[PDB]
């Protein structure tokens, strides 16, 4: 007996990418919808303080 | 065939110039008359909230 169930796909890893510091977002280093590896520059924060 | 779409033409074309005929008291149409149907899938409801 089988049944069909409802359900929705969800990504195994997602990985909210927040700012921990406060400031200003100089540049942004990657573009949109690209893939990316572990470690790479996404934005750029003013580092003054 | 689909009987709805020869209903229709009856209804439309033909049974009322029969029942406009002298002598004839009334038309008995016996059988159904065409509808939009909205044929719904709950999987979808389901799926959508």
């Amino acid at each position: 007996v089988f049944a069909e169930l409802p359900g929705r796909i969800e990504p195994v890893r997602v990985a909210e990418v927040r700012a921990r510091v406060a400031g200003i977002v100089l540049k942004r280093t990657f573009e949109e919808g690209a893939d990316v590896k572990a470690g790479d520059v996404l934005f750029q924060i003013d580092p003054a303080p | 065939a689909n009987t709805t779409a020869l209903a229709d033409y009856a209804v439309r074309n033909v049974n009322n110039e029969i029942r406009r005929l002298p002598g004839v008291g009334k038309l008995q149409f016996f059988d159904s008359e065409a509808a939009m149907r909205v044929w719904i899938d709950p999987q979808k409801l389901v799926g959508y909230g």
